[PDB]
């Protein structure tokens, strides 16, 4: 989804930079592995933020 | 796939002439190279020193060169270092050395030619498995 | 004349030849002529660790340590050339042998100390106008101290220097500066100082025996952590001969 | 601050070439007519200060000048690194295939 | 935080099997009374009191 929409964006004359700036930092956060569910540990206890953290 | 006429025609001599070997022969070198050559040379690599193989660049920059078939009966006859500097038949199975290396007592030209030729052609066959090594098994 | 089997499993291979008591004369040197040292052995017999103080402005001292990895210390089948100088000084430099041993030392309270004891690339020197080796003849000089571990050594979670994984792998999203020093494997080469000190001397058949101190960092583990540092003292033996 | 010398070596022409000053000596099985020979004396007189000094080696024959001249573009010189030099590496890097 | 260790040095026993002594010397040899020769003593002392109780 996030290619679609940067490659409309080129196609419709925005720069590379434009383009990506585009992108909804939620919809880049989804295209991230550490929110995978298929990727914890039955004895590594808490919340997500407890491992790669806090994300800013 | 098949073991065809084609991939069972190999360099003769260094000067471009082929010669195309029989089933019967290709079966005879893989035999043969059991026999006489594997204990150290399975797979194409070479346990007591790793750092030469017997892929066909590797015996093509060898010298003399060995990716023929004069070359590889010429090295089972006189081996020698890969610069081609020493004769090495003392530590090496050869017809020279067969009295210290005697299972190269009964091979016949013939056999020469044979397991010759299944150095080349194996490689046609199993590619990089050819003196690749574990990596590639 | 002892044999292999005489000596196998005693501890005496482990120990350099000693030399009579009678053996108090002097070895003429040809300043004409050529030497070389066909066989120098270097048998530890103490290693010291200098403490590593709290205040960092005390007097710190060197102590005993045990010794656990066994009769595995000793340097020998030492070889080198033996030049005769301008201003009469001798000048070993050693060309190969078996001249390092890993060993471990251990401290009090279980501190165990790593080093490679060794005298690479040794380069020693008598007095000038040595005309004889003599009980008064004494060898002082430099080596070399590479890495206790070379390039290719792996630590328990892959990491290494020449060869390995360049990170911490089971803390995929830890931040790496904290773990720099423990990422980035550093291959040492420091400097060791020794002296020798001739205590016999037979004449006749050119071998001399005394004793000796080193000095020499130990292991850092490729960079991790700070050497420390090591004093060996022991006894060595030399085969001198014309080359 | 903290370098991996052999990764940093890899950006020089080290990482390009058979370094005379540094490479393990399997190498020269790259080219024609290097190993073992050569190899051995070019590696055992090592370092040299530029390619064209390997050509210095006392005792080489007209034929292995040749050789080498012929392969000076396949060689290169850097600094020292302890680390590959170091451990007798140069003869034996642990390496097989 | 020191509790029994300043009693065992009172009454004369200062050394570590490990080596070390609380006056701070290296290289000395306690004998079987070090502090873990004492603390293993009373171990022992304790699991022979409880088969006596048990037999009584
Ligand atoms: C439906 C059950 C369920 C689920 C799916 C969740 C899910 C969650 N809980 Mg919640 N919670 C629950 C019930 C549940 N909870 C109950 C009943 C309580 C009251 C105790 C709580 C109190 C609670 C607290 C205080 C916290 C959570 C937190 C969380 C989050 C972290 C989970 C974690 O680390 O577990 C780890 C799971 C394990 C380590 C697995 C344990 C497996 C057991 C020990 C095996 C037992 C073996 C057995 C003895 C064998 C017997 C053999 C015999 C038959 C022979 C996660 C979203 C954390 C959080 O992030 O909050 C914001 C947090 O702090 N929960
Ligand atoms: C009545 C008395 C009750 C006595 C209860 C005694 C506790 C028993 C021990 C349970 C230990 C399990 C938790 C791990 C230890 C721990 O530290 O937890 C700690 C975690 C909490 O996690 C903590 O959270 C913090 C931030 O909130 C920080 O991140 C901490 O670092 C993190 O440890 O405990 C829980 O999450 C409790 C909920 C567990 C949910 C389990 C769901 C699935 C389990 C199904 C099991 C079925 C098994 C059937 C088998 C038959
Ligand atoms: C069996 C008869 C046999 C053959 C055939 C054979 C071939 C062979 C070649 C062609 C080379 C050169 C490789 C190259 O790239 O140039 C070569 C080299 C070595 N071999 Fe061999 N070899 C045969 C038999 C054996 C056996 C039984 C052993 C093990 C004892 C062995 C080992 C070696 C070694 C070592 C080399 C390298 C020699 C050197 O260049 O210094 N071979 N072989
Ligand atoms: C002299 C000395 C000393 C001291 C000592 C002591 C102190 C001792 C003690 C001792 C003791 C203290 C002992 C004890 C013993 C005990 C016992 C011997 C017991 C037994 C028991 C029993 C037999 C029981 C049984 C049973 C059970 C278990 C269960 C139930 C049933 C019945 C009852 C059967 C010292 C060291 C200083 C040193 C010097 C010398
Ligand atoms: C054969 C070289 C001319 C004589 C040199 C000294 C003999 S050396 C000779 O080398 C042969 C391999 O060439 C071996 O078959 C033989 O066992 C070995 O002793
Ligand atoms: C009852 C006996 C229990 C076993 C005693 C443990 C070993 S003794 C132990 O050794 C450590 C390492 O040398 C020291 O650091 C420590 O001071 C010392 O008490
Ligand atoms: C149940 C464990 C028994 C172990 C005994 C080890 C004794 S060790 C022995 O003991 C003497 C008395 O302390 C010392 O004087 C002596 O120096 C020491 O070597
Ligand atoms: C129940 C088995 C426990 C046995 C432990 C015996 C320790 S015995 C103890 O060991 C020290 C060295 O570690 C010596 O310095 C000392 O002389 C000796 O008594
Ligand atoms: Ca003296
Ligand atoms: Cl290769």
């Amino acid at each position: 989804e996030i290619n679609r929409r940067v490659q409309a964006s080129l196609a419709s004359g925005a720069t590379l930079e434009e383009a990506w700036s585009a992108i909804p930092e939620k919809l880049a956060f989804y295209d991230y592995i550490g929110n995978n569910p298929a990727k914890g540990g039955l004895f590594r206890t808490g919340p997500m933020n407890k491992g790669d953290g806090i994300a800013q | 796939a098949e073991l065809t006429p084609e991939v069972l025609t190999v360099p003769l001599n260094s000067e471009g002439k082929t010669i195309t070997l029989t089933e019967k022969q290709y079966l005879e070198g893989k035999r043969l190279f059991q026999y006489a050559c594997a204990s150290c040379h399975v797979g194409g690599i070479t346990k007591t020193n790793p750092s030469l193989d017997l892929r066909t660049e590797t015996l093509a920059l060898a010298t003399p060169p060995r990716d023929n078939i004069e070359g590889l009966v010429d090295y089972m006859k006189n081996p020698t270092t890969y610069d081609g500097e020493q004769e090495i038949a003392e530590v090496h199975p050869s017809l020279r050395s067969a009295d210290i290396f005697p299972k190269m007592r009964n091979l016949t030209e013939k056999d020469l030619v044979a397991i010759a030729g299944h150095i080349l052609v194996e490689p046609k066959i199993l590619g990089d498995k050819w003196g690749g090594g574990k990596v590639y098994y | 004349t002892l044999t292999y089997d005489d000596i196998v499993g005693t501890g005496l291979a482990n120990k350099c030849p000693t030399l009579d008591d009678t053996a108090r004369g002097a070895y003429p040197i040809d300043s004409s002529q050529t030497y070389r040292i066909a066989r120098l052995c270097l048998q530890p017999t103490t290693f010291l660790v200098k403490e590593e103080p709290k205040n960092k402005r005390q007097e710190a001292e060197f102590v005993p340590t045990k010794l656990v990895t066994r009769e595995t210390t000793s340097l020998d089948q030492i070889q080198g050339e033996l030049k005769v100088n301008s201003d009469g000084s001798l000048t070993f430099v050693e060309e190969d042998g078996i001249d390092f041993q890993p060993v471990t030392v251990q401290m009090a309270g279980g501190e165990r100390i790593p080093l490679l004891f060794t005298v690479k690339n040794l380069v020693a020197s008598t007095q000038p106008n040595v005309t004889s080796i003599t009980t008064s003849t004494d060898f002082k000089g430099e080596f070399n101290v590479p890495s206790y571990r070379t390039a290719n050594f792996l630590d328990p979670k892959g990491r290494g220097l020449a060869s390995g994984y360049d990170s911490a792998i089971a803390l995929p999203q830890a931040k790496e500066e904290e773990l720099a020093r423990a990422n980035v494997k550093r291959f040492s080469l420091t400097k060791g100082q020794i002296s020798l000190n001739v205590a016999k001397v037979d004449g006749r058949t050119g071998e001399i025996a005394g004793t000796f101190e080193s000095e020499q960092l130990s292991d850092d583990d490729m960079g991790a952590h700070e050497p420390h540092e090591v004093k060996i003292q022991g006894v060595f033996y030399a085969s001198i001969e014309p080359a | 601050e903290l370098v991996n010398v052999v990764d940093e070596k890899l950006g020089t022409a080290y990482g390009e070439k058979i370094d005379l000053n540094n490479t393990n000596i399997a190498a020269f099985i790259q080219y024609r007519g290097l190993y073992p020979t050569l190899a051995k004396l070019i590696v055992k007189n090592a370092p040299y200060e530029s390619v064209e000094d390997v050509l210095n080696i006392p005792g080489l024959t007209e034929r292995q000048k040749q050789i080498l001249r012929e392969n000076l573009e396949h060689f290169t010189v850097t600094e020292v690194e302890t680390a590959l030099v170091e451990g007798g590496d140069r003869y034996n890097n642990g390496l097989y295939k | 935080g020191m509790f029994v260790l300043p009693f065992m040095a009172r009454l004369g026993v200062t050394g570590s099997w490990s080596g070390w002594s609380i006056t701070g010397e290296t290289g000395i040899d306690p004998g079987f009374w070090s502090f873990e020769g004492v603390a293993l003593a009373h171990i022992v002392l304790s699991g022979l009191l409880f088969l006596a109780a048990c037999w009584h």
